[PDB]
């Protein structure tokens, strides 16, 4: 089950991107968000 | 424990073991090896306290 495993392998590695690009948009929207209080 | 929070804390730097300089010029750095570098006000860890 060589053909498959790809699928899931390349699934993970584009997850990891997905939880990295929205972890730099929930510390910007942070930023953002504190930069009206002043 | 209590450990930083990398969302909510809005000054947080992820600051690895190779820039972490906790008594600077007193302790080797990355080894048991002879101390090397000088005083100075580390920035690792963060305070929990205070």
């Amino acid at each position: 089950s060589s053909a498959r495993d790809d699928k899931l392998t390349a699934l993970l590695a584009q997850l990891d991107s997905l939880t990295r690009e929205l972890n730099v948009v929930s510390q910007q929207l942070l930023d953002l968000r504190q930069q009206v209080s002043a | 424990r209590q450990v930083v929070d990398d969302t909510k804390y809005k000054d947080y730097q992820q600051v690895g073991i190779l820039h972490q300089h906790n008594n600077s010029g007193f302790v080797g750095y990355l080894a048991p090896t002879m101390r090397e570098g000088q005083a100075y006000p580390a920035n690792f860890p963060y305070p929990l306290i205070g």
